[PDB]
Protein backbone atom coordinates (compact mmCIF):
# COMPACT_ATOMS: atom_id res chain seq x y z
CA UNK A 1 0.00 0.00 0.00
CA UNK A 2 1.41 3.54 -1.06
CA UNK A 3 0.87 6.93 -0.69
CA UNK A 4 -2.38 8.91 -2.44
CA UNK A 5 0.79 10.80 -4.53
CA UNK A 6 3.05 10.97 -6.55
CA UNK A 7 6.45 12.15 -4.89
CA UNK A 8 8.42 15.11 -4.53
CA UNK A 9 11.86 14.71 -5.20
CA UNK A 10 14.94 16.07 -2.86
CA UNK A 11 17.99 17.34 -5.44
CA UNK A 12 19.85 19.68 -2.76
CA UNK A 13 21.25 19.79 0.45
CA UNK A 14 18.61 20.56 2.13
CA UNK A 15 15.35 18.49 3.60
CA UNK A 16 11.71 19.21 2.74
CA UNK A 17 9.81 22.08 4.88
CA UNK A 18 6.52 23.56 4.32
CA UNK A 19 5.40 27.18 6.33
CA UNK A 20 2.37 26.82 7.99
CA UNK A 21 -0.52 26.47 5.93
CA UNK A 22 1.14 25.08 2.80
CA UNK A 23 2.50 21.70 1.64
CA UNK A 24 -0.70 19.92 1.66
CA UNK A 25 -1.22 18.11 -1.44
CA UNK A 26 -4.40 19.14 -3.60
CA UNK A 27 -7.19 16.89 -3.42
CA UNK A 28 -10.71 16.91 -4.12
CA UNK A 29 -12.98 14.07 -2.32
CA UNK A 30 -11.41 15.61 1.55
CA UNK A 31 -13.43 18.63 3.04
CA UNK A 32 -10.77 21.55 4.90
CA UNK A 33 -11.22 18.94 7.97
CA UNK A 34 -8.37 16.45 6.47
CA UNK A 35 -5.64 19.34 4.85
CA UNK A 36 -3.35 17.89 7.53
CA UNK A 37 -0.01 14.91 7.52
CA UNK A 38 3.22 14.41 6.86
CA UNK A 39 5.52 14.19 4.04
CA UNK A 40 8.19 11.01 4.58
CA UNK A 41 11.54 10.80 3.19
CA UNK A 42 11.13 7.38 1.75
CA UNK A 43 15.27 5.50 0.67
CA UNK A 44 16.04 4.27 -2.35
CA UNK A 45 19.49 2.03 -2.91
CA UNK A 46 19.81 0.32 -6.15
CA UNK A 47 23.06 -1.12 -7.70
CA UNK A 48 24.03 0.39 -11.17
CA UNK A 49 25.44 -0.65 -14.06
CA UNK A 50 28.76 -0.69 -12.09
CA UNK A 51 28.08 -3.33 -9.93
CA UNK A 52 28.30 -0.50 -7.10
CA UNK A 53 25.04 0.43 -4.44
CA UNK A 54 23.78 3.91 -5.19
CA UNK A 55 22.26 6.20 -3.09
CA UNK A 56 19.65 7.77 -5.49
CA UNK A 57 17.95 11.20 -4.71
CA UNK A 58 15.37 10.80 -1.67
CA UNK A 59 11.47 10.76 -2.06
CA UNK A 60 9.22 12.44 -0.35
CA UNK A 61 5.80 10.82 -0.10
CA UNK A 62 2.70 12.45 1.71
CA UNK A 63 0.45 10.39 3.61
CA UNK A 64 -2.68 11.68 5.77
CA UNK A 65 -2.43 12.32 9.26
CA UNK A 66 -3.21 9.23 11.14
CA UNK A 67 -1.98 6.68 7.77
CA UNK A 68 0.61 4.96 6.35
CA UNK A 69 3.54 4.46 7.63
CA UNK A 70 3.87 6.33 10.81
CA UNK A 71 0.04 6.13 11.24
CA UNK A 72 0.99 6.12 14.67
CA UNK A 73 2.56 9.72 15.06
CA UNK A 74 0.97 12.61 16.51
CA UNK A 75 0.75 15.44 14.55
CA UNK A 76 3.95 17.52 15.12
CA UNK A 77 6.15 14.72 16.50
CA UNK A 78 9.73 15.28 15.26
CA UNK A 79 11.32 12.63 13.74
CA UNK A 80 13.91 12.54 10.90
CA UNK A 81 12.76 11.79 7.58
CA UNK A 82 9.56 12.97 8.58
CA UNK A 83 7.73 16.61 7.74
CA UNK A 84 4.29 17.31 8.95
CA UNK A 85 2.18 20.10 7.00
CA UNK A 86 -1.51 21.53 7.68
CA UNK A 87 -3.97 23.42 6.12
CA UNK A 88 -5.66 25.83 8.35
CA UNK A 89 -9.12 24.62 9.66
CA UNK A 90 -7.78 20.76 9.58
CA UNK A 91 -8.81 19.05 12.29
CA UNK A 92 -5.82 16.99 14.18
CA UNK A 93 -8.43 13.53 13.88
CA UNK A 94 -6.93 10.61 11.77
CA UNK A 95 -7.97 10.22 8.17
CA UNK A 96 -8.93 6.63 8.51
CA UNK A 97 -11.64 7.34 5.86
CA UNK A 98 -8.98 8.20 2.85
CA UNK A 99 -6.50 6.04 3.97
CA UNK A 100 -4.41 4.69 1.86
CA UNK A 101 -3.38 4.04 -2.09
CA UNK A 102 -4.24 0.59 -3.13
CA UNK A 103 -1.77 0.45 -6.51
CA UNK A 104 -3.84 -2.42 -8.15
CA UNK A 105 -7.01 -0.21 -7.99
CA UNK A 106 -5.75 2.95 -8.30
CA UNK A 107 -3.48 5.57 -10.02
CA UNK A 108 -1.65 8.23 -8.11
CA UNK A 109 -2.69 11.55 -8.12
CA UNK A 110 -0.06 13.91 -9.28
CA UNK A 111 0.94 16.04 -5.96
CA UNK A 112 0.13 19.68 -7.30
CA UNK A 113 0.21 22.45 -4.89
CA UNK A 114 -1.74 25.50 -4.80
CA UNK A 115 0.33 28.10 -6.60
CA UNK A 116 2.23 30.54 -4.52
CA UNK A 117 3.66 27.91 -1.96
CA UNK A 118 7.03 27.73 -1.02
CA UNK A 119 9.59 24.73 -1.91
CA UNK A 120 13.12 24.35 -0.80
CA UNK A 121 16.03 25.01 -2.68
CA UNK A 122 16.74 21.53 -4.89
CA UNK A 123 12.85 20.71 -5.01
CA UNK A 124 12.09 20.96 -9.15
CA UNK A 125 9.00 20.69 -11.03
CA UNK B 1 0.80 -6.12 -30.87
CA UNK B 2 0.18 -4.40 -34.70
CA UNK B 3 3.08 -3.47 -36.47
CA UNK B 4 2.92 0.35 -37.37
CA UNK B 5 2.22 0.95 -40.84
CA UNK B 6 4.03 3.85 -42.43
CA UNK B 7 3.38 4.51 -45.85
CA UNK B 8 5.66 6.29 -48.90
CA UNK B 9 4.87 6.91 -52.28
CA UNK B 10 1.93 5.86 -54.19
CA UNK B 11 1.91 2.13 -52.75
CA UNK B 12 4.75 1.18 -50.59
CA UNK B 13 4.12 0.41 -46.73
CA UNK B 14 6.87 -0.12 -44.59
CA UNK B 15 5.98 -2.57 -41.10
CA UNK B 16 8.12 -1.51 -37.99
CA UNK B 17 7.79 -2.99 -34.70
CA UNK B 18 10.12 -1.85 -32.03
CA UNK B 19 11.21 -3.42 -29.39
CA UNK B 20 14.06 -3.30 -26.27
CA UNK B 21 16.51 -5.98 -25.31
CA UNK B 22 15.58 -6.44 -21.54
CA UNK B 23 17.68 -8.36 -19.00
CA UNK B 24 16.75 -9.03 -15.83
CA UNK B 25 18.86 -9.46 -12.07
CA UNK B 26 16.56 -11.29 -10.55
CA UNK B 27 16.99 -10.46 -6.39
CA UNK B 28 13.79 -12.47 -4.61
CA UNK B 29 15.75 -14.93 -2.88
CA UNK B 30 20.01 -14.72 -2.81
CA UNK B 31 20.12 -18.36 -2.68
CA UNK B 32 18.55 -19.07 -5.68
CA UNK B 33 18.96 -15.34 -7.73
CA UNK B 34 21.72 -16.98 -9.38
CA UNK B 35 19.87 -20.00 -11.19
CA UNK B 36 16.85 -17.26 -11.96
CA UNK B 37 19.26 -14.65 -13.63
CA UNK B 38 20.67 -17.77 -15.87
CA UNK B 39 17.73 -19.46 -16.65
CA UNK B 40 14.72 -16.88 -17.30
CA UNK B 41 16.61 -13.83 -17.29
CA UNK B 42 16.52 -12.42 -21.22
CA UNK B 43 13.34 -11.31 -22.76
CA UNK B 44 12.34 -9.25 -25.88
CA UNK B 45 9.76 -6.89 -25.28
CA UNK B 46 7.96 -4.59 -27.70
CA UNK B 47 8.52 -1.08 -26.66
CA UNK B 48 4.92 -0.15 -25.45
CA UNK B 49 4.10 -2.77 -22.93
CA UNK B 50 3.30 -1.84 -19.78
CA UNK B 51 5.66 -2.67 -17.60
CA UNK B 52 3.38 -4.43 -14.46
CA UNK B 53 2.17 -6.88 -17.55
CA UNK B 54 5.63 -7.48 -18.26
CA UNK B 55 6.31 -8.07 -14.85
CA UNK B 56 3.45 -10.75 -15.05
CA UNK B 57 5.44 -12.71 -17.95
CA UNK B 58 8.43 -12.28 -16.06
CA UNK B 59 6.64 -13.85 -12.24
CA UNK B 60 5.27 -16.95 -14.61
CA UNK B 61 8.43 -17.50 -15.86
CA UNK B 62 10.51 -17.99 -12.61
CA UNK B 63 7.21 -20.09 -11.27
CA UNK B 64 7.75 -22.09 -15.06
CA UNK B 65 11.34 -21.94 -13.76
CA UNK B 66 11.30 -23.17 -10.53
CA UNK B 67 8.07 -25.56 -10.84
CA UNK B 68 10.50 -28.73 -11.98
CA UNK B 69 12.64 -28.04 -8.57
CA UNK B 70 9.59 -27.79 -6.32
CA UNK B 71 11.05 -29.98 -3.81
CA UNK B 72 14.29 -28.59 -3.47
CA UNK B 73 13.38 -25.43 -2.75
CA UNK B 74 10.56 -26.45 0.20
CA UNK B 75 14.04 -27.28 2.49
CA UNK B 76 15.16 -23.37 1.88
CA UNK B 77 12.41 -22.32 3.06
CA UNK B 78 10.86 -21.34 -0.29
CA UNK B 79 6.74 -22.00 -1.12
CA UNK B 80 6.30 -21.47 -5.22
CA UNK B 81 2.51 -21.41 -4.04
CA UNK B 82 3.11 -18.49 -2.27
CA UNK B 83 5.41 -16.85 -4.82
CA UNK B 84 3.22 -17.39 -7.39
CA UNK B 85 1.13 -15.59 -5.59
CA UNK B 86 3.39 -12.41 -4.86
CA UNK B 87 3.77 -8.80 -6.20
CA UNK B 88 6.47 -8.73 -9.15
CA UNK B 89 8.40 -5.28 -8.92
CA UNK B 90 9.94 -5.01 -11.93
CA UNK B 91 12.18 -1.64 -12.47
CA UNK B 92 15.28 0.44 -14.02
CA UNK B 93 18.98 0.82 -12.12
CA UNK B 94 16.90 4.07 -11.30
CA UNK B 95 14.22 2.63 -9.22
CA UNK B 96 11.88 3.54 -12.29
CA UNK B 97 8.79 1.48 -13.35
CA UNK B 98 10.08 1.63 -16.66
CA UNK B 99 11.47 -0.84 -19.31
CA UNK B 100 15.00 -0.90 -20.06
CA UNK B 101 17.64 -2.33 -21.40
CA UNK B 102 18.60 -3.79 -17.68
CA UNK B 103 16.05 -4.09 -15.02
CA UNK B 104 15.65 -5.58 -11.25
CA UNK B 105 13.08 -8.21 -10.37
CA UNK B 106 11.99 -7.91 -6.34
CA UNK B 107 9.48 -8.81 -3.96
CA UNK B 108 9.72 -5.29 -2.65
CA UNK B 109 9.33 -1.39 -4.45
CA UNK B 110 12.51 0.60 -4.69
CA UNK B 111 11.18 3.15 -2.54
CA UNK B 112 11.49 1.82 0.89
CA UNK C 1 25.08 6.64 -38.96
CA UNK C 2 21.39 6.09 -40.80
CA UNK C 3 20.91 1.76 -41.56
CA UNK C 4 19.95 1.09 -45.00
CA UNK C 5 17.17 -1.90 -45.39
CA UNK C 6 17.03 -2.95 -49.06
CA UNK C 7 13.88 -4.69 -50.60
CA UNK C 8 13.10 -6.38 -53.34
CA UNK C 9 11.94 -4.23 -56.39
CA UNK C 10 15.06 -1.84 -55.17
CA UNK C 11 13.48 -0.57 -52.35
CA UNK C 12 15.96 0.92 -50.22
CA UNK C 13 14.92 2.45 -46.32
CA UNK C 14 17.39 4.87 -44.10
CA UNK C 15 16.41 3.95 -40.34
CA UNK C 16 17.54 5.65 -37.61
CA UNK C 17 16.50 5.58 -33.74
CA UNK C 18 16.42 8.29 -31.43
CA UNK C 19 15.21 9.13 -27.82
CA UNK C 20 13.16 11.49 -26.71
CA UNK C 21 15.29 13.80 -24.14
CA UNK C 22 13.26 17.20 -22.28
CA UNK C 23 15.22 19.00 -19.78
CA UNK C 24 14.26 21.32 -17.04
CA UNK C 25 16.81 23.88 -17.12
CA UNK C 26 18.20 25.01 -13.12
CA UNK C 27 21.01 27.53 -14.63
CA UNK C 28 19.36 30.38 -13.35
CA UNK C 29 15.97 30.96 -11.64
CA UNK C 30 15.76 34.12 -14.04
CA UNK C 31 16.02 32.43 -17.34
CA UNK C 32 15.32 28.95 -16.67
CA UNK C 33 11.43 29.33 -18.02
CA UNK C 34 12.72 31.05 -21.83
CA UNK C 35 15.25 28.04 -21.70
CA UNK C 36 12.63 25.92 -21.18
CA UNK C 37 10.64 27.02 -23.48
CA UNK C 38 13.26 27.32 -26.63
CA UNK C 39 15.88 24.91 -26.44
CA UNK C 40 14.57 21.89 -23.98
CA UNK C 41 13.42 19.36 -26.78
CA UNK C 42 16.21 17.14 -27.98
CA UNK C 43 16.21 14.42 -30.42
CA UNK C 44 19.21 11.98 -29.15
CA UNK C 45 20.85 8.71 -31.14
CA UNK C 46 20.33 5.94 -29.24
CA UNK C 47 22.89 4.82 -27.27
CA UNK C 48 24.59 8.01 -27.06
CA UNK C 49 26.74 8.83 -23.73
CA UNK C 50 25.40 11.78 -21.75
CA UNK C 51 28.87 13.59 -21.95
CA UNK C 52 28.23 13.91 -25.29
CA UNK C 53 24.76 14.79 -24.97
CA UNK C 54 26.04 17.81 -22.50
CA UNK C 55 28.24 19.69 -24.88
CA UNK C 56 25.19 19.19 -26.72
CA UNK C 57 22.34 20.86 -24.57
CA UNK C 58 25.19 23.54 -23.48
CA UNK C 59 25.80 24.91 -27.07
CA UNK C 60 21.78 24.85 -27.56
CA UNK C 61 21.78 27.22 -24.49
CA UNK C 62 24.55 29.81 -25.49
CA UNK C 63 23.14 29.65 -29.17
CA UNK C 64 19.58 30.29 -27.88
CA UNK C 65 21.14 33.12 -25.85
CA UNK C 66 23.59 35.32 -27.57
CA UNK C 67 20.71 36.73 -29.63
CA UNK C 68 19.94 38.07 -25.97
CA UNK C 69 23.39 38.53 -24.45
CA UNK C 70 22.89 42.72 -24.41
CA UNK C 71 19.66 41.50 -22.25
CA UNK C 72 21.54 39.22 -20.00
CA UNK C 73 24.47 41.35 -18.95
CA UNK C 74 22.27 43.67 -16.83
CA UNK C 75 20.81 40.55 -14.77
CA UNK C 76 24.53 39.92 -13.99
CA UNK C 77 24.76 36.78 -16.65
CA UNK C 78 28.06 36.93 -18.96
CA UNK C 79 27.66 34.08 -21.70
CA UNK C 80 31.35 34.10 -22.20
CA UNK C 81 31.32 32.88 -18.70
CA UNK C 82 28.10 30.32 -19.32
CA UNK C 83 30.17 29.65 -22.61
CA UNK C 84 32.97 27.93 -20.75
CA UNK C 85 31.02 26.33 -17.81
CA UNK C 86 30.85 22.73 -17.54
CA UNK C 87 26.89 21.74 -17.56
CA UNK C 88 25.37 18.48 -15.42
CA UNK C 89 22.72 16.57 -17.27
CA UNK C 90 20.94 14.06 -14.85
CA UNK C 91 18.09 11.82 -14.52
CA UNK C 92 15.37 12.28 -11.86
CA UNK C 93 17.11 10.29 -9.59
CA UNK C 94 20.33 11.96 -9.79
CA UNK C 95 22.20 9.83 -12.25
CA UNK C 96 24.25 10.88 -14.85
CA UNK C 97 22.15 8.42 -17.09
CA UNK C 98 20.69 9.94 -20.51
CA UNK C 99 16.63 9.77 -19.64
CA UNK C 100 13.39 10.53 -21.39
CA UNK C 101 13.24 13.70 -18.49
CA UNK C 102 16.35 15.44 -17.35
CA UNK C 103 17.82 18.15 -15.15
CA UNK C 104 20.48 21.01 -16.65
CA UNK C 105 22.46 22.52 -13.70
CA UNK C 106 25.72 24.28 -13.21
CA UNK C 107 26.67 22.44 -9.62
CA UNK C 108 26.72 18.41 -9.79
CA UNK C 109 22.96 16.94 -8.13
CA UNK C 110 21.91 15.24 -5.26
Amino acid sequence: TASWFTALTQHGKEDLKFPRGQGVPINTNSSPDDQIGYYRRATRRIRGGDGKMKDLSPRWYFYYLGTGPEAGLPYGANKDGIIWVATEGALNTPKDHIGTRNPANNAAIVLQLPQGTTLPKGFYA
Amino acid sequence: MAPTKVTFGDDTVIEVQGYKSVNITFELDERIDKVLNEKCSAYTVELGTEVNEFACVVADAVIKTLQPVSELLTPLGIDLDEWSMATYYLFDESGEFKLASHMYCSFYPPDE
